[PDB]
């Protein structure tokens, strides 16, 4: 993707943002009194239909906020903040968690590594249920032999805790972290 | 209740008038009292760094929109290119600044540093009391880089309303700062530790490491206050200076202009992100702003026309946003260059220029970290209780015209003090206090027609 | 008639060559004549402040357009917000400037101030002769704030063509300046009254109030002219300086670059207003640019489509206009910061930096008010008739190597004057005039191999 | 192959710690070794000047498009107006800069100028070796003004791919620079010939023309190095300085930041031209981007609608391009003002400010011409091998409290040298070297409680 974005076969060294993981939705949740097994599923990332209102997200049982009778609670940008259901419970709706991705590239050694942002390594795995495009297998040639590594900037693959002190790698990751070659 | 508004004229303060005179003597206005005071400034150095996942901002994973977006794929490539170039310039501006901030040498810093001066700026080994006031008083939205999306997940409060959670909706990513607040504090304490080693010439080589109180007295000799006054009034100087420091505890309200500028820098960063978020709900002739809605409600010949219109307005908004960010990034770089110059002229040295700083000549200034920039404090010396006195241009021997003298850093004034048994006396430039005229206070000059002809008691030259 | 154009090469003036030499002596180029001269600069500080009644600009009271405009009501709110923020920044820039301009003390100003120097800048207690020339020569469209719309009414001339009358057509409102020209004149005369009280150290505390002519002579000692020359040629100095002031009466033509900049600042303000006015006549696929015309000529299904197209282009023009104003406002604020620095370095003090001002070192500078800014005049000292002379690095006693001297603010030159009976003579740095070498003109230094070995007549040290 | 990336922490260099002490003496950090070093900067002064034949860019001579373009004729007039105004500002910025660059006097320049200093900057009477390296290393596309279109004609190579040949396709015209490289070289050599005539006060009047090596020693006295050290180590100074010059031969790679900035200035000029060229192939709902194609393929009711759409997008692109050029032109003018200030403070004089230049105080700097601007080299003095010593604030006679002295441009240190038979010794501020305390190194001051009470051997005053 980077080679295509710069129209070249010799991209300069740096840290570059790339396409994020979407999430990948689970089985649908439907409420519409007027077909019988999944009227609820408390907490995942699901498609839904609520009396003709549709979308997708994670539901969570939470303290009541809006005026019940009107059902659908909205914010100032008209996004569905929450829902009063026909079981009498208020459910908070927080959409789903996409995972930002960036890659570290050094042109001189022709090697690379990746960073998943502040999401934390508890949500990261060697293969992904979340989907964006094709594969990350070029990293996984070395990085499927290691665990994900938790850092102050984020969760990373292939980064190795060396605990070296270096003045400038020319590949800083933010905070005080640096991606040494 | 309060009543009607009152029409008023804007007051004009007339400056104190002093009569210009002809002949060999003149009227001189000189201060007899003073107060220290503090003025502050905020200089922005950076913009919050962002990136945008262009494809995700325009379309949330739909295959029909993706097929159409292939026609416009070069626009997202250009958006990514421009944003990446802006972020590199921000990071380089920070590194260039901190390369000048670093000293080669410093003092250690302990509690009790500064002696008689209280110094609430001292680290609690940390940041400082002033930094903690500034960061808490400004209404700062919660930072990312800590677990972030996990506080927008179901494993967190129902009351989260953060722009962090709007990041994954819109495809934003706010990038981390390049320094770390602990490293910023290390640079800031290194500047504080260099103060009072920069006197006695140079300061770009040797490091003097002398007592802080003594360096202040040396700076006060540098603005024309005589050392006799400084020797007697040391306790009073410490008291006035500590009162001026005490006034900083009331300076974190929006009536303080420098504080108001810090708040608006934070508001502007939030404003830019909120603009892109709000535009996700705007149709551009579409039935709905959701691409999935118009996929469900329309047959494919009609559907694709509606999706294309929706894409065109979304791309146009991103282009406008990038243009805004490029302008802001450049203005921040220019502002960071000003900050670098003030650190090398007001923090590391005494300034003789005026203009910069509070208008009271200049003595020691300090720097602390702020949201998106540096916050300066400048201690100045402010006059009060001015009096008019008779003064002479210079003095000479009436018996020998080549024996002529002129005051150094001060004036020759007619005596009004009962300790002195001479017609003329010496005073400092910034503070009224008579003293005897001696060789230490004067220089030899060529004769002039306006110099006084002294017939008897002159001690430099005695002849 | 004149004939054909002539192809020419651009001339390059070669600077005067001086041969570098080896050995213990060197060739020195020094001026023997001079003229004062004046250079000028215009620094813009503000933009004409405007507001726009967005709804009225888009539509002139029609109910059909108003119903449609409710869909776009947030665009007018954003236009008002942005323009209001720009106007606040303009007013704050003015107040911050004038806070530094004000002195704490000054002289009274009378006719005859300045003695031998003529000074047409003196107030006619008013503004000044120079300000009245500048305001009349520039082609300024008539101001509002005076009765305004009543001169666009039927109770006034048929020949009015003012942008004041275009204000109520387009919904503009030009706002008043925040100062008042009388208060601006009070600040300007307060700067003039502070000149010649800022010498003899400090100047940020004591106020010297000494004779103006004497302060000029003191500034000329500050650029290396000896006081002996200054004492003899006082009348000639006054004559040359008054000739340099007399040249200002021919400086209000567009061949003067600073004057041309003032005219273009006025043109730019008018240009922005005329752009919005001209766009009221432009259709955007509409039958007519009047909303009332298309209401009369169209049935309501067709009518509303035409009105919407007309609204969309009108809103787009206002958005472009606001973006232009924000850029201009920011550049004016940065330019106002430069003006503040020049007032604190060239007006209130003698500058030693070069760069700033006309290139002739620097002596006293002046400020007057201009359209949208400040207009500076800088008096400089320009050399003429340079000669080459033999000079030495320093002198020593041939009998005693520790007795070595070096000239202060001047040079040791081989004697070519019949009054002096010594091999070496002292001259000033900026003006050729031999003098005897005495203790007042020199300092003691460590010995060097290039210093001359003097075998007999040295008076400092006599030994 | 290389393996996995390594996570590392960014190192923080702690500055050298020096203990602050109470009592009458203090610890002083002072350098014992040094190296010269060179830092460089690139300051852009101009934008490549262009004009656009608006009508030809939009349409290549077709009569049907010309009839339609009459409706939009004022847009091309406005595009021409705006571009012409930008080009005038570029040319005036260049003339204003060179008016300050010119000296009134200079030395002749020969091979062997500078004595012991090698100076590869010397002209090969030409430009210079450094300029030829800079112009060849940067990837500069071939210039026009030479026969140009005749190398895009059939009388030239089949491999030409120049933007010169894209000029006649798109209607561009790149304008010539206003100077000529030979005249630029004449100004640059005139700056080099003025170096070492600007010492010994003023420099804006008299021209000293003294030996270059001697002027360097004089500048080194100006940063607190004693003349005894300078007298002994002349050969070593020349060797270190020539090593610092030798390092410039490796400074023309993109790892050098100043060099990288020059390359990007050239890239930006090319980028703007390529953007307009690429847009000639873009349809805006047209069947083809060629107007002749849609004339051949369509009947005239359909044809003119397609031509109008194609015209509208082409005009919109030109409007965006002009807005980009106006912004770039203004930023270049502001950058050119910075260049003017550096020439008058770092090239023509020694700077005492720090901030500007490489951080090692400052000694002589040089200027050469670059693509679109000026390239500066600054020689600085960098400390090494610091040691801590005992020092005193001042000294007095124990028998007579008015006899007190304080060091000038240096420090009083406890003796650690076997040549000296005194308790105290004098050293320079920038370089450790003990010397005897004599009248040349000191000044008389008022007494203070922290001054030492010397019971015997003091030579200034002897009493």
């Amino acid at each position: 993707q980077l080679h295509c974005s710069y129209e070249s076969f010799d991209v300069e060294s740096g840290v570059y943002s790339v396409s994020s993981f979407e999430a990948k939705p689970s089985g649908s949740v439907v409420e519409q009194a007027e077909d019988t097994k999944i009227a609820s599923q408390l907490g995942n990332c699901v498609e839904y239909s609520l009396y003709g209102v549709s979308g997708r997200g994670v539901f969570q049982n939470c303290t009541a906020v809006g005026v019940r009778q009107q059902r659908f609670v909205y914010d100032a940008y008209q996004n569905l903040v929450g829902y009063y259901s026909d079981d009498g419970n208020y459910y908070c709706l927080r959409a789903c968690v996409s995972v930002p991705v960036s890659v570290i590239y050094d042109k001189e050694t022709k090697t690379h590594a990746t960073l998943f942002g502040s999401v934390a390594c508890e949500h990261i795995s060697s293969t992904m249920s979340q989907y964006s495009r094709s594969t990350r297998s070029m990293l996984k040639r070395r990085d499927s032999t290691y665990g994900p590594l938790q850092t102050p900037v984020g969760c990373v693959l292939g980064l190795v805790n060396s605990s070296l002190f270096v003045e400038d790698c020319k590949l800083p990751l933010g905070q005080s972290l640096c991606a040494l070659p | 209740v309060p009543g009607e508004m009152r029409l008023a004229s804007i007051a004009f303060n007339h400056p104190i008038q002093v009569d210009q005179l002809n002949s060999s003597y003149f009227k001189l206005s000189i201060p007899t009292n003073f107060s220290f005071g503090v003025t502050q400034e905020y200089i922005q150095t950076t913009i919050q760094k962002v990136t945008v996942d262009c494809k995700q901002y325009v379309c949330n994973g739909f295959q029909k929109c993706e097929q159409l977006l292939r026609e416009y794929g070069q626009f997202c490539s250009k958006i990514n290119q421009a944003l990446h170039g802006a972020n590199l310039r921000q990071d380089d501006s920070v590194r260039n600044l901190f390369a000048s901030v670093k000293s080669s040498q410093s003092s250690p810093i302990i509690p009790g540093f500064g002696g008689d001066f209280n110094l609430t700026l001292l680290e609690p080994v940390a940041r400082s009391a002033i930094e903690d006031l500034l960061f808490d008083k400004v209404t700062i939205a919660d930072p990312g880089y800590m677990q972030g999306y996990d506080d927008c997940m179901q494993q967190g409060p129902a009351s989260a309303r953060d722009l962090i959670c709007a990041q994954y909706v819109a495809g934003y990513k706010v990038l981390p700062p390049l320094m770390d607040v602990n490293m910023e504090a290390a640079y800031t304490s290194s500047l504080l530790g260099s103060i009072a080693g920069v006197g006695w010439t140079a300061g770009l080589s040797s490091f003097a490491a002398i007592p802080f109180a003594q360096s202040i007295f040396y700076r006060l000799n540098g603005v024309g206050i005589t050392q006799q006054v400084l020797s007697e009034n040391q306790k009073l100087i410490a008291n006035k200076f500590n009162q001026a420091l005490g006034a900083m505890q009331t300076g974190f309200t929006t009536t303080n202009e420098a504080f108001h500028k810090v708040q608006d820098a934070v508001n502007n960063n939030a404003q830019a992100l909120s603009k892109l978020a709000s535009e996700l709900s705007n149709t551009f002739g579409a039935i709905s702003a959701s691409i999935g809605d118009i996929i469900q409600r329309l047959d494919p010949p009609e559907q694709d026309a509606q999706i294309d219109r929706l894409i065109n307005g979304r791309l146009t908004t991103l282009n406008a946003f990038v243009a805004q960010q490029l302008v802001r990034s450049e203005s921040a770089a220019l502002s960071a260059q000003l900050a670098k110059d003030k650190v090398n002229e007001c923090v590391k040295a005494q300034s003789k220029r005026s203009g910069f700083c509070g208008q009271g000549t200049h003595i020691v200034s300090f720097v602390v970290n702020a949201p998106n920039g540096l916050y300066f404090m400048h201690v100045g010396y402010y006059p009060s209780n001015h009096i008019e006195v008779v003064s002479a241009y210079g003095l000479c021997d009436a018996a020998n015209p080549t024996n002529c003298i002129a005051p150094v850093n001060g004036y020759f004034i007619k005596t009004n003090n009962t300790r002195i048994v001479d017609e003329w006396s010496y005073t400092g430039s910034s503070f009224y206090a008579p003293e005897p005229i001696t060789s230490l206070n004067t220089k030899y000059v060529a004769p002039q027609v306006t110099y006084q002809n002294i017939s008897t008691n002159l001690p430099p030259p005695l002849l």
